């Protein structure tokens, strides 16, 4: 009954302010309370903070961690609840959930009890490094293997599909190497079989959102 | 780091594991609002036990809270391979701090068997080269454990320049994956026969060459 | 026909039971002493199960209880009924000096308190009926009688009859019950018991009868206000005392042994209770029957004027009610 999306994630400098999204496409929204948790990369999850429903008052709680400079609103309108970050510190990269409840004591809008449903999750990076797009090139190829290379980018994330995600079986996307220039390399390779290789289209599909980089590659032999 | 887990935990397959959460009265033993929440590699936060005991609908009986004092433990009977994860406690704590978490535990199945790598090199793209850079690509997958040195090789002689290789992660299906990057010039590319990249996975080397 | 005048030779009518019951009693005996010098009246605060038992061997008059007797007391002791006198009311007390508002509970939140499973003040099951108010994080400390009490059967009855798959289930209600050993739970003897011991250590939470909550309030304890089953919450004053006996009172059988716990009315105060006396049939003599019958019907009547039940905070009977009750007076005989 609950799909949470969220959005906004990106690039952002030290002392600087960014702003995310998360949205529900069910009907319950104005139900729940909303959480925002977050996880710094390999680290564990922390809680940063809620708004309670409408029926409680709308009110909210944060972590001692960031409590004066985090604010979340929710805009029940259009299933909407927002995550307002100032004054942002290089310990605040991390990856932001939004979380829902189910119905727990009849007042799962006052306090969400445990969290049932997750959004995918956004990545902050709060650095004073500056975006950069990557270059995408191909990996020409019983089976045989072809692939993306994702070459120069910073920051995380970058997202690799083939044939616009029609093609699934036998994808390996490697995660990123982080290299000595600060910048970040990634491949994406798929198996396919040798009979594919002079009958079927092979495109890669790169997104590099904190570039506004969207990259198509034709890979052949 | 407010509730207090072990980092780590490991179980044979078919036996049993139990992952300890200590907290104060102030969260685990002042309330019945303790849960558990696993994380597989890459992936999002599962609900697992809530009220300290009960599994939401989908969540197996092997999976077992309880909870003794300020005290609470996780329990996974009948360990299979998917069970490999992160595990989260957490806990309301009172109506200032609210949510806090453990920091989590990583649990290893115990039994399971050495793979070698599968390794593939890729040379620099011609569309690369055009651009004036080189960069060799050698993706290593399918290996347990998870733990591989990489050497380069430039025909006869090893390089160590230019080199840059990830750690290894955990793939879906618990075998472990790394990749390699070598990055010349075109100079350099064309000055050599060959360029191989060495893969020794537990005293076992697979090696694949490209040329030129 | 009901005596409506003592005997004129001297009689005791002896009474115990009821603390409740007992200030607005200890109102009655002496008016009517004043009234009938002949007639001395003595009174005692000891509980309902002491009033039930003691009526029962006979040691007194009339045993005060705000409970009424069980089919298992009916069998045990035939001649004895319970007359109802007066309209009481229990208010839940609470040592919470850092909270200035009438806190909301109901029964499912204050079973879970009584049983162990919320043991803490700001609990979200307690914050979430009060929004805007600040708990804090004190312990819960749930306070029960020691003695056997009406008190106790009407709270157990009020946690039973809102929670009756669980506190329903166990420990249910009656003038004794086994109160879970939750950490920290202490039994007092009498309202004054709980009065002094829920003032003694803050956290702690009490079932305290409504002619106790001016010592309550003087003392600082905070009064709940309790939901009804329409989702309503109220703190017990004349009208929501009013509006939950009003429904009951064409439905109070003869022998006037009803639960008014947690009616219907959504303007209803959910725990009410008649005021009985528990007397027997039959009296040593004439002129103790006449007598007895000649208080009672007196304490129903001119007793139940509002310059007596409001120095208590008691409701007076209903007419159809009085009616039943002088039924019941008329019987006395010897």
């Amino acid at each position: 009954e609950v799909q949470l999306v969220e959005s906004g994630g990106g690039l952002v400098q030290p002392g600087r302010s960014l702003r995310l999204s998360c949205t529900d496409s069910g009907f319950t929204f104005s139900e729940y309370a909303l959480s925002w948790v977050r996880q710094a990369p390999g680290k564990g999850l922390e809680w940063v903070g809620f708004i309670r429903s409408k029926a409680y008052g709308g009110t909210t709680e944060y972590a001692a961690s960031v409590k004066g400079r985090f604010t979340i609103s929710r805009d029940d309108s259009k299933s909407v609840a927002y995550l307002q970050m100032n004054s942002l510190k290089t310990e605040d990269t991390a990856v932001y959930f939004c979380t829902g409840p189910r119905p727990y004591y009849d007042s799962s809008g006052y306090y969400p009890y445990y969290f049932d449903y997750w959004g995918q999750g956004t990545l902050v990076t709060v650095s004073s490094a500056s975006t950069k797009g990557p270059s995408v090139f191909p990996l020409a190829p019983g089976t045989a293997a072809l692939g993306c290379l994702v070459k120069d980018y910073f920051p995380e994330p970058v997202t690799v599909s083939w044939n616009s995600g029609a093609l699934t079986s036998g994808v390996h996307t490697f995660p990123a190497v982080l290299q000595s220039s600060g910048l970040y390399s990634l491949s994406s390779v798929v198996t396919v079989p040798s009979s594919s290789l002079g009958t079927q289209t092979y495109i890669c599909n790169v997104n590099h959102k904190p570039s506004n980089t969207k990259v198509d590659k034709r890979v052949e032999p | 780091s407010a509730l207090t887990q072990p980092r780590s935990v490991s179980g044979s397959p078919g036996q049993s594991v139990t992952i300890s959460c200590t907290g104060s009265r102030s969260d685990v033993g002042g309330y019945d609002y303790v849960s558990w929440y696993q994380q597989h590699p890459g992936r999002v936060p599962k609900l697992m036990i809530y009220d300290v005991t009960k599994r939401p609908s989908g969540v197996p009986d092997r999976f077992s809270g309880s909870r003794s004092g300020n005290t609470a433990s996780l329990t996974i009977s009948g360990l299979q391979a998917d069970d490999e994860a992160d595990y989260y406690c957490s806990s309301f704590a009172g109506s200032s701090t609210y949510v806090v978490f453990g920091g989590g535990t990583t649990l290893t199945v115990l039994g399971q068997p050495k793979a070698a790598p599968s390794v593939t090199l890729f040379p620099p793209s011609s569309e690369e080269l055009q651009a004036n850079k080189a960069t060799l690509v050698c993706l290593i997958s399918d290996f347990y454990p998870g733990a591989v040195t990489v050497a380069w090789k430039a025909d006869s002689s090893p390089v160590k320049a230019g080199v840059e290789t990830t750690t290894p992660s955990k793939q879906s299906n618990n075998k472990y994956a790394a990749s390699s990057y070598l990055s010349l010039t075109p100079e350099q590319w064309k000055s050599h026969r060959s360029y191989s990249c060495q893969v020794t996975h537990e005293g076992s080397t697979v090696e694949k060459t490209v040329a030129p | 026909t009901v005596a409506t005048t003592p005997a004129s030779s001297p009689v005791t009518l002896a009474e115990t039971g009821s603390t409740l019951l007992y200030p607005l009693f200890n109102l009655w005996g002496p008016a009517f002493h004043e009234r009938y010098p002949n007639v001395t009246i003595t009174a005692q605060g000891t509980g309902s199960g002491a009033g039930i038992a003691q009526a029962a061997a006979g040691t007194v008059n009339i045993g005060a209880s705000d409970a009424y007797l069980s089919e298992g007391d009916m069998a045990a002791h035939k001649g004895l009924m319970n007359i109802a006198l007066a309209i009481s009311a229990q208010q839940v007390n609470y040592n919470l000096p850092g909270v200035s508002e009438h806190l909301k509970l109901n029964g499912k939140v204050l079973a879970a308190m009584y049983q162990g499973t919320i043991k803490t003040w700001d609990d979200p099951q307690i914050a979430a009926l009060n929004p805007g108010v600040n708990l804090p994080g004190t312990a819960v400390v749930p306070l029960h009688r020691s003695d056997g009490s009406g008190d106790t059967f009407l709270f157990t009855q009020y946690l039973s009859k809102q929670d009756p798959e669980g506190w329903g289930k166990s420990p249910g209600f009656g003038t004794t019950v086994d109160f879970p050993a939750v950490p920290g739970a202490l039994g007092e003897n009498g309202n004054g018991g709980m009065v002094t011991g829920c003032a003694e250590t803050p956290g702690c939470v009490a079932y305290i009868g409504i002619s106790f909550l001016d010592q309550a309030s003087q003392r600082g304890l905070g009064e709940a206000q309790l939901g009804n089953s329409s989702g309503n919450f109220l703190l017990p004053d004349a009208q929501s005392i009013q509006a939950a006996a009003a429904g009951f009172a064409s439905k109070t059988p003869a022998n006037q042994a009803i639960s008014m716990i947690d009616g219907p009315a959504p303007d209803g105060y959910p725990i009410i209770n008649y005021e009985y006396a528990i007397v027997n049939n039959r009296q040593k003599d004439a002129a103790t029957a006449q007598t007895l019958q000649a208080f009672l019907h007196w304490a129903i009547t001119d007793g139940n004027k509002a310059s007596f039940l409001d120095q208590v905070h008691f409701q007076p009977l209903p007419p159809a009610v009085v009616k039943l009750s002088d039924a019941l007076i008329a019987t006395i005989s010897s």
